């Protein structure tokens, strides 16, 4: 049809659309599936351009792996929709639809039509759903529950003994700035990364580490007490915003005007002088000014020959996280200038490394925004482990904000299985296949479990239902001998969001994808 | 001169003849100004003029300059001295003592 | 440099002003008892004819 | 003749110009045989009877040098594997200066 | 020499112009015969930028295809002249027309003038419209539960209908707000103001319709509050801030003094402004133009709440949801423009990202509507359907009338014809058959795209007709078999039904009535 | 139609550009016949092609072609029919659908022939009582795809192609008052040869309010008559349309010169370009504005316009057009103009000639017999003339 | 002394921005490794408007380089003196927008704008006190243009009080490179007039007739294609609407009358 009305276009009939969706679908997941669990290799991704990068999370691998194909577009956007929402779950996204569609073609290829299967999707999602609402587990969750979850996450990203590092940083950093009440808010936690020393001293910093410090050589190293003014007022020379021009005369009347100019800049400055005499009126304390605007070289040397400590162009995110850290108020004009604007900090030091300099703010009375300092030698290094702190913060968030967490180890996707195949006499007529076939995919989390530590991948399975039936016990796969391990009672904790989007997810992708019909290029070429 | 766009205005015949004097005049004196604290040598760090140079060599004054920014700062610690970014005379502490 | 005259008789003035502050500056020379003069910016012909 | 045509799934998938590698005997067995030619370069400038090299780079500049870090880092490296033993010896300048 | 009359124009004439018109009319029809009813298939495009348009709607289908032949252009425009006026039947009108058009070859073939066929087709539609109007049925507005049965069955056959219990709520309860009467007796429902805002993530059940408007925008200063109870929100155009006229202006200073009293009096200025709205005692400041830093300072003392760089039309949908108007100078300043007609503001996140949402509405006349689901491919169709569920609900409010569907409306105008050409005589009987006859292929795919016998169907509803009160008698789409559409609840709007037979007619008169092609002249 | 056929052609052999152009010289002067005419003038050639390839010298053709071209004239006022003696609105429907045949509107001639007499009548302007006179191209063709060709309407009234400026405005008003303006409203501002230096920093605050406040005072006295809707050819200042805000009034920005001079004759309005009067203040009497009894601001299809309606100082017409696409509609317009014209040539030249070919057939014989009264060569020139019919 | 920066976006823009440097580094005598080897005082005193010194002698430039496609990065650094510029001025991504104005404005371009503005912040901390930027961008492109009007949207917004200059690309007169050029351009230039100091375009404020034929050709193609909504869904799907063309065009038209120049019934009246 189409090739008669535009000669130029590539069309897929009949079966020919499904076979496409299909072969694709299952070469992704050949790929993916040594990615999962603690056991996963490590890839290597080399750009262009050369560099380095060795990552193991789904969402960053597949979109550095040189792939130009339709049907692999719209995989790669479901799992981008799961990082940015829930943080976890990216490639257990891609190895269920991968094995959703391979398990509905064995009932298609034996002359059955896609839209049967549909209806099987629809009835075992509702069965699933209504499952994991009594396999959760509503906790109060405290500390000592907090270090499990997070380290379920951790473990599978890193090595054992850094993981035993970043799980108290982690865990230790959402308790700082949650309050009784009101969502937790991100942003707060700002991670800075320095690349020296060993990767093992990655620490938590009770404070704010800005990476810039003073411009003048003539200003204190380290204050043992010290006033923070944060203001987002302008000291630099300015300009008129109407067209306005001097107009001198004999040699004289050119100084009278270089000195009058300066006047509106100077009046700046004298506030913050009597305002830190008055304040600090012996040699004790410390006044450092943070500025979000620049500071001229003669502003910088009025305030020099009182010890002010001064830092200009500071980020915008940063005139909030120095009150809630320092407890001052981030004011826009000096008209009202007042002992009870100013924070307080213990202990404001200068660290330079090269040719770069970082300031380090320590010892605050109730800090509400902490800061993680990264250390390791390498350029990658410093990017695996920023992914697995970013991995490790939202799991702590989704195990606070949901009251409930759901054991792993694939020991639910076990009781899916065993849940659905008691539930498929119940639906009448064809719609039975559907239902075999949604519970023939759930099992794939055992099965690459079992096949990546080395083990037999049916023998396993066997053992795992043998149990489940004679003890109703949530029993998952051990990762160093095979044998049935009970998941609730070792450590190893998921999300229950996290499985819930998933089941969500995985079905509305693979029910579109079961009901393509042909693959049309009609249109133009290029957008030219 | 003024960061901002600024000219003359010469209205009258008189106040034409005495601008080029008045300029002369006035830098005689901050060149003086500096030569009574016993500054011998004097080093910047920008373009040097054609009229302050010739009271530089009045008064026996050393005039040397380094366009290096990072190298002007590496002498103000070896003398002992401190960058005025100002063209006034210094006062006690910002003299660096050399030997040679 | 900039002038903004506003009468005639202040014209004439300006032009007398130019003609004046150059013959200043050779009667200088030419009183300290100087024979040979030598300058790197250039000499106009004015003074040579001088 | 007859060709032998591209296995089905990720290999069809593939961008033109790129290269995939997986395996041990593929992956883990080159970058070991890269990191050895390394080594073999570097070696002859070690101890007190060392010899010095004659590097010249790009920009036509000669350098007659004999320390290991310059040496690497005029040198260019198209090898990742070997890239990463390169970016392991200059931090040890930045932190100590000598070895 | 190399001489010419016409440079290089290539022209064809004659009969095979008209044969070359038909099958390429015919060619676009089965293109879309295959996503027609519940059981309608998917498909994917590949636009030229690189994304995927999958969807079922017969107008984003054709619209991406680039045809070069000029018969095929004006099946394509036609396509989009139902979706901007109707909004539903973007398929059932290319089907239509193709046969309207396939029936048309035989008659001229047989030695017949194309003139003598346009006279039958058009004296065709005037009975096509007085049958239709026969056998409408009126429906009642103020029934809720009716309302809800025909949005029903216009969305039972896009990816919508798994939660047609959910989509049935949020079309129906965005038009009866929408519906709003300023002056005169002028009754509009503008979709302008039905904002549809998508976000991937989470799950198509959290889809609802809030009472006000959601914006994508932060608080400029961080003291500022991001929850207040019952705002007084005022609505600006101008900025806050100093800036240049256009008079050509310039300043010349000769003082000491005149250089900083110029820049006390920018500070002056702003000042002026705040006290100005201060003085009204707004909760919530809202400018489409830019804030300085100064006027932020000002406008914490009173706790005020400032947002920024505000969209045009963002802007216009708050006024008709708080009520009050846009103001661009402050001095003018009033208090019947301050918004009092709000009850919640609060300042969430949504993955990673701020939102604004402004709900709690006393009585709004604009909304937004909030989807969520899994990819930006899945909410792209979700939307398209959304917005030819409202385009029904608009439809029956300026005309409640309904017809029966799912194949029953076509054999009853198809009985009609017939047994009115049995008293007409002449040679312009034939052709006025044919109108009539080709009006069964919309029963016809109804049972392909199912599967069943479409000989024996057809035959069983043609004589099934007979009868004297059998005009709702249909085809059921999902099993294959004749049912009353009185217990099924299969409907659809009058002014569906006039757009489609109307539209096909004239397509197939326009295109009867071309003997040449004259190809090639650069303008 | 032949005028627009050829008009699109790229030709370039000289003796074929010489029928091009004489086909848009049709269109021009009457109006209809561009195709009839083309075909006349290419058969004279061919008939006397077989003369002059014979000895006849092509000065005897001109000189019986010209002969016969005169006598032709007298007879057809010989052939002619007075209007007048047959019904007057029967003389008009059957003249106006002739035009219509052979057109897409064909069949629906008998609903188009009533909507463009009743057009052509509403616009009839007053001589000073020599002859009446009617203005074509006056009523406003607009195209709408949508709904059949028996839905397009006839406007009583004026309509535009136009929306409101803000979306705060009325879009509705029943008594309105027509104000024409032909200046734009934003800030003012200076010339190119008045500059401002200012020397004073505390006169400078005076004279930036002075910007806006020279156009507010302009608006306060156009609103204080009454004025209801504001139309403007030039732009309006978003500053300066939120004075018709609380004023409860309409204004219509960037619209037509064209358009403009048509809706103030038919109202009694006057367009001004300034503010101005006999002496040197500006001033705004209130006895220069329109009335019009419904200005109502329809939607058709997505796009909107703005219809104005019951005129009270005169009569206007505009007319919609209604069809399947944008090809379809842009036939519709070619062929109501042509219509048009034909409808005019009647009123105002009182006489008609019989259609189907039988002028041609009648001046055919009478030819035939006029040349054997010649005796001459210019004997076979005529005859040619007669076949040529 | 009132330092300066530059900001280079798009393919075209990296193209003529490559060369720009060309003219200042061998005029000031900068060696390709980035040393200094001249010999003449004049190359010194203005030295730090546009280079910044380091530790030893070498003076970088004050460059931001940000593109939608990372294979038009290399070519630049491997390129003649492409080794000077800082290694982390470099601002890529990885989809690229296709001649899409508004998916490199909202859609994706939000995302790596948040990358380029960390960016200029350390740039502008080193400097003693800056006077304005210099951003250059096209306007056929969707991918510079769409990602061009976001970041000069986000300059002035922080920084209000500055100057910004645009040494902008305009189409070419009569032919045309793509197809959605007009939608490309329009959408463009209204967001120009309010946002910078001064433009230039190269083949009240804008220099190169008096350019109004150069506004009277866009808007006529654009009406033109608005009124048939041609390859309109592109742009309103990923979170347009009708009412932010009519903007355009009716801003557009504006601009056209401050550039000034310089029926069948006359009976009565
Ligand atoms: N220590 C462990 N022992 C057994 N199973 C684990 C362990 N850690 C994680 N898992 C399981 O591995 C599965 C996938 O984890 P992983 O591949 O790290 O990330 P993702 O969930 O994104 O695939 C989870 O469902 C979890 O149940
Ligand atoms: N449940 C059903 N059974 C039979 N026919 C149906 C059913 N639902 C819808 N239809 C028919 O489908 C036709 C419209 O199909 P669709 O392609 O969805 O919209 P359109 O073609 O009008 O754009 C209508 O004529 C209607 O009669
Ligand atoms: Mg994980
Ligand atoms: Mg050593
Ligand atoms: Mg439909
Ligand atoms: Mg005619």
């Amino acid at each position: 049809a189409v090739k008669t009305l535009n000669p130029k276009a590539e069309v897929a009939r009949a079966q020919a659309a499904l076979a496409v969706n299909i072969s694709a679908a299952r070469g992704l997941q050949d790929v993916l599936r040594t990615n999962l669990g603690p056991k996963g290799t490590m890839k290597m991704l080399v750009s262009g351009a050369g560099d380095i990068k060795l990552t193991k999370d789904g969402n960053v691998l597949l979109h550095e792996m040189q792939i130009q194909h339709p049907t692999a577009s719209l995989i790669a956007k479901v799992a981008t929709a799961q990082d940015d929402i829930t943080g976890d779950g990216t490639t257990s996204n891609v190895l269920i639809i991968g094995e959703l569609l391979k398990q509905a073609d064995l009932y298609i290829s034996e002359g059955l039509h896609p839209r049967i299967i549909t209806e099987g999707f629809e009835a075992a999602k509702e069965k699933a759903l209504q499952f994991l609402e009594e396999v959760k587990v509503s906790r109060e969750m405290d500390r000592e529950t907090l270090i499990d979850v997070a380290r379920t996450s951790l473990r599978t990203k890193v090595h054992a003994e850094l993981a035993d590092v970043l799980t108290e940083a982690v865990v230790d950093s959402i308790l700082a700035i949650k309050k009784q009440d009101e969502p937790i808010d991100l942003f707060m936690i700002e991670i800075m990364e320095m690349k020296h020393k060993s990767e093992t001293d990655t620490s938590l910093i009770r404070g704010l580490v800005l990476d810039h410090g003073a411009r003048h050589p003539d200003m204190k190293k380290r204050v043992e007490d010290a006033y923070i003014l944060t203001c987002n007022v302008s000291l630099e020379y300015e300009k008129t915003e109407v067209n306005s021009g001097f107009f001198y005369k004999s040699a004289e009347e050119r100084e009278k005007l270089v000195k009058a100019e300066r006047k509106f800049i100077e009046d700046r400055v004298k506030k913050i002088i009597e305002l830190k005499r008055k304040v600090c009126g012996d040699s004790d304390k410390g006044f450092v000014v943070i500025n979000q605007k620049g500071i001229d070289p003669f502003s910088l040397d009025a305030l020099s020959k009182e010890g002010i400590v001064a830092l200009r162009r500071a980020k915008r995110r940063n005139m909030e996280r120095l009150t809630l850290a320092c407890g001052g108020v981030a004011l826009n004009s000096f008209d009202d200038l007042s002992p009870d604007c100013l924070g307080h900090a213990g202990l404001v030091y200068e660290y330079t490394l090269g040719e770069e300099k970082f300031t380090f703010i320590e010892k605050c009375n109730n800090p509400r925004s902490v800061t993680l300092l990264i250390k390791g030698p390498n350029k990658h290094t410093l990017t695996q482990i920023k992914d697995a702190v970013r991995d490790g913060l939202r799991a702590v968030k989704n195990a606070i904000d949901d009251g409930c967490v759901v054991p792993g180890a694939g020991a639910v996707e076990v009781a899916m299985a065993e849940a659905l195949i008691k539930h498929k006499p119940s639906v009448k007529g064809r719609a039975q296949l559907g239902v075999q076939a949604f519970a023939d995919a759930l099992l794939i989390i055992p099965k690459v479990l079992a096949q990546n530590s080395g083990f037999d991948l049916q023998e396993t399975l066997v053992k795992i239902q043998a149990e489940h039936s004679e003890s109703g016990q949530l029993v998952g796969v051990d990762l160093n001998t095979g044998e049935p391990m009970v998941a609730a009672e070792v450590g190893v904790w998921d999300n229950y969001c996290v499985k819930k989007q998933l089941l969500h997810s995985c079905t509305v992708i693979a029910t579109n994808i079961l009901l393509v019909d042909e693959i049309m290029r009609a249109g133009m070429s290029f957008l030219k | 001169i003024t960061e901002t766009k600024g000219t003359v205005l010469i209205k009258t015949a008189e106040e034409l003849m005495n601008f080029s004097k008045g300029e002369e005049n006035l830098m005689d004196a901050q060149v003086k100004a500096i030569a009574d604290t016993g500054a011998n040598v004097v080093v910047t760090g920008g373009k040097v003029a054609d009229m302050a140079l010739h009271y530089a060599n009045k008064y026996n004054i050393m005039l040397v300059r380094l366009n290096s920014k990072w190298d002007l700062r590496r002498l103000c610690k070896t003398v002992g001295a401190t960058a005025l970014p100002r063209l006034t005379p210094p006062v006690l502490e910002e003299m660096g003592h050399c030997d040679s | 440099a900039e002038i903004r005259v506003h009468t005639v008789e202040d014209y004439q003035a300006i032009v007398d002003a130019e003609w004046n502050i150059l013959y200043d500056k050779l009667e200088k020379i030419h009183h300290s008892g100087a024979k040979v003069v030598l300058s790197k910016l250039p000499i106009g012909d004015v003074a040579t004819q001088y | 003749a007859l060709h032998v045509p591209k296995a089905p799934g990720f290999a069809q998938m593939l961008k033109e110009g790129a290269k995939h590698f997986s395996g041990l005997e593929e992956a883990v067995y080159r970058n070991i045989q890269a990191c050895k030619e390394l080594a073999q370069t570097t070696r002859t400038a070690y101890g007190p009877n060392g010899m010095n090299k004659m590097v010249i780079n790009h920009l036509e500049k000669l350098f007659v040098t004999n320390d290991a870090a310059t040496i690497l880092r005029e040198l260019e490296v198209q090898h990742p594997a070997a890239k990463m033993i390169v970016m392991a010896s200059h931090m040890q300048e930045q932190e100590v200066g000598d070895g | 020499p190399v001489l010419v009359l016409s440079q290089n124009t290539k022209r064809e004439s004659g009969r095979k112009v008209q044969s070359g018109n038909i099958n390429a009319a015919k060619t676009i029809a089965d293109i879309i015969r295959t996503c027609l009813g519940p059981k309608s298939m998917m498909k994917m495009l590949l636009d030229p930028m690189g994304g995927i348009v999958m969807t079922n709607d017969g107008n984003a289908i054709l619209r991406e295809i680039q045809v070069q032949h000029p018969a095929a252009k004006s099946m394509i425009e036609i396509s989009r002249t139902q979706d901007e006026e109707v909004g539903d039947g973007t398929t059932s009108v290319i089907i239509l027309a193709g046969e309207m058009l396939s029936v048309a070859e035989h008659f001229l073939e047989q030695q017949m003038h194309p003139t003598v066929v346009i006279s039958a087709y058009r004296k065709a539609l005037d009975d096509m419209i007085s049958t239709l109007k026969k056998i409408s049925i009126p429906v009642d507005i103020s029934d809720s539960d009716m309302m809800l049965n025909i949005i029903n069955s216009s969305i039972t056959t896009k990816a919508i209908s798994r939660w047609s219990s959910l989509a049935c709520n949020i079309a129906l309860d965005a038009v009866k707000m929408v519906q709003f009467e300023e002056n005169g007796r002028k009754e509009i429902d503008i979709k302008k103001y039905a904002r549809v805002e998508k976000i991937p993530g989470g799950i198509i059940e959290d889809s609802c319709v809030l009472r006000g408007v959601m914006i994508n925008k932060d608080v400029t200063h961080p003291r500022m509050r991001r929850y207040i109870k019952n705002p007084r929100i005022v609505l600006l155009d101008s900025s806050l801030e100093y800036k240049k006229g256009e008079s050509q202006t310039d300043i010349e200073i000769t003082r000491e003094e005149d250089f900083t009293r110029i820049l006390q009096m920018e500070e002056e200025y702003i000042q002026q402004l705040c006290e100005d709205i201060i003085q009204l005692k707004p909760d919530v400041v809202i400018t489409e133009k830019g804030i300085s830093d100064l006027a932020q300072h000002y406008l914490m003392r009173a706790n005020i709440t400032a947002i920024r760089r505000v969209r045009k039309t963002d802007n216009n949908r708050i006024a008709r949801a708080c009520g009050a108007r846009i103001v661009s100078r402050p001095e003018e300043l009033r208090e019947d423009d301050v918004g009092t007609g709000a009850g919640l503001l609060e300042i969430k996140k949504i993955g990673d990202e701020y939102f604004t949402f402004i709900t709690d509405c006393k009585d709004p006349k604009a909304c937004t509507i909030l989807l969520r689901g899994a990819s930006k491919e899945i909410l792209s169709e979700v939307e398209r359907n959304l917005q030819d569920a409202m385009q029904v609900c608009r439809n029956v409010l300026l005309d409640p009338q309904l017809v029966p569907g799912g194949g029953a409306s076509e054999m009853a105008v198809a009985h009609a014809l017939t047994e009115k050409s049995k008293a007409m005589t002449g040679v312009e009987q034939w052709p006025y058959r044919a109108v009539a006859q080709a009006l069964e292929v919309i029963p016809r795919t109804l049972i392909q795209n199912c599967g069943a016998s479409t000989i024996r169907l057809l035959t069983s509803l043609r004589a099934k007709h007979t009868q004297e009160n059998c005009e709702t008698w249909g085809v059921n789409g999902e099993t294959g078999t004749l049912v009353d559409m009185k217990e099924l609840g299969i409907w659809e709007p009058l002014a569906v039904k006039l757009q489609t037979y109307k539209t096909a007619v004239e397509t197939a008169v326009l295109l009867l009535r071309i003997d040449d092609i004259v190809s090639g002249h650069k303008k | 139609d032949g005028a627009t056929i050829l008009k699109l052609l790229e030709v370039e052999h000289p003796a074929a550009k010489v029928l091009c152009e004489l086909a848009d010289l049709q269109d021009k002067e009457v109006g209809d016949g561009t195709t009839s005419v083309v075909i006349i003038a290419a058969e004279l050639l061919k008939n006397a092609d077989e003369l002059v390839k014979q000895k006849i010298h092509p000065t005897s053709v001109i000189s019986g072609y010209r002969l016969a071209c005169k006598e032709a004239v007298r007879y057809i006022n010989e052939n002619l029919i007075v209007n007048t003696d047959e019904l007057g609105r029967d003389c008009l429907i059957n003249a106006a659908k002739t035009s219509m045949s052979s057109k897409i509107i064909g069949i629906n001639g008998d609903f188009f022939a009533n909507m463009v007499v009743d057009a052509v009548l509403a616009i009839k302007y007053t001589d000073i009582r020599g002859q009446p006179r009617y203005p074509v191209n006056s009523v406003n063709i607009l195209k709408a795809h949508g709904r059949s060709q028996m839905e397009s309407m006839l406007i009583s009234g004026y309509a535009l192609n136009c929306v409101v400026g803000s979306q705060g405005m009325p879009k509705r008003i029943v008594n309105a008052k027509i104000a024409c303006l032909d200046f734009s409203l934003q800030k003012t501002k200076m010339k190119l040869g008045v500059q401002v230096v200012i020397t004073d920093p505390e006169k400078l605050d005076q004279i930036r309010q002075r910007e806006s406040d020279i156009t507010k005072e302009r608006i306060q006295k156009i609103l204080a008559t009454g004025a209801n809707v504001i139309l403007t050819t030039g732009g309006i200042d978003d500053m300066c349309l939120k004075y018709f805000v609380e004023a409860g009034a309409m204004a219509v920005r960037r619209v037509l010169k064209r358009d403009l001079k048509r809706i103030a004759k038919a109202s009694g309005a006057t367009i001004l370009s300034t503010l101005a009067n006999l002496e040197g203040e500006e001033t705004f009497e209130a006895a220069m504005l329109g009335q019009a009894e419904e200005v109502v601001q329809e939607r058709i299809c997505d796009d909107e316009l703005i219809l104005i309606k019951n005129t009270k100082a005169r009569t206007s017409a505009s007319i919609i057009l209604r069809g399947a696409n944008d090809f379809m509609c842009d036939e519709m317009e070619r062929s109501l103009h042509d219509a048009l014209c034909v409808v005019k040539r009647v009123l105002e030249s009182k006489s008609v000639v019989p259609g189907g070919g039988a002028v041609e057939a009648a001046l055919s014989i009478y030819l035939e017999n006029y040349a054997t009264s010649m005796g001459s060569r210019e004997q076979l020139a005529i005859a040619e003339f007669a076949r040529s019919l | 002394m009132r330092e300066i920066v530059h900001i280079q976006a798009g393919q075209c823009g990296n193209q003529i921005g490559a060369k720009f440097w060309e003219v200042i580094s061998d005029e000031h005598g900068i060696d390709p490794t980035g040393t200094y080897h001249g010999d003449s005082d004049l190359q010194l005193d203005r030295i730090s408007v546009y280079y910044n010194e380091a530790t030893g002698g070498k003076y970088v430039p004050r460059a931001i380089l940000v593109d939608l496609e990372p294979g038009t990065m290399d070519s630049v650094r491997s390129g003649p003196f492409g080794q000077i510029f800082r290694p982390d001025n470099f601002v890529f991504g990885q989809s690229g927008a296709g001649n899409n104005w508004a998916k490199g404005h909202y859609t994706e371009g939000a995302e790596l704008v948040d990358s380029v503005l960390d960016v200029v912040r350390k740039e502008a901390e080193s400097c003693d006190c800056l006077q304005g930027f210099q951003l250059t961008h096209s306007l056929g492109g969707g991918t510079g243009s769409g990602m061009g009007t976001l970041l000069i949207s986000k300059i002035r917004e922080e920084y209000p009080d500055r100057i910004m200059n645009t040494f902008s690309v305009v189409p070419s007169p009569k032919v045309s490179d793509t197809v959605v050029e007009p939608y490309n351009a329009t959408l463009s230039v209204h967001q120009l007039v309010e946002n910078t100091d001064e433009t230039y375009c190269i083949d009240l404020h804008f220099f190169m007739t008096a350019i109004q034929e150069l506004f009277k050709r866009i808007s006529e193609q654009f009406t033109a294609m608005f009124r048939r909504k041609a390859f309109l869904h592109w742009y309103t799907g990923e979170g347009m609407d009708e009412m932010e063309f009519t903007e355009a065009e009716s801003n557009m038209n504006d601009l056209v009358s401050e550039y000034q120049q310089y029926e069948e019934a006359e009976e009565e009246a």
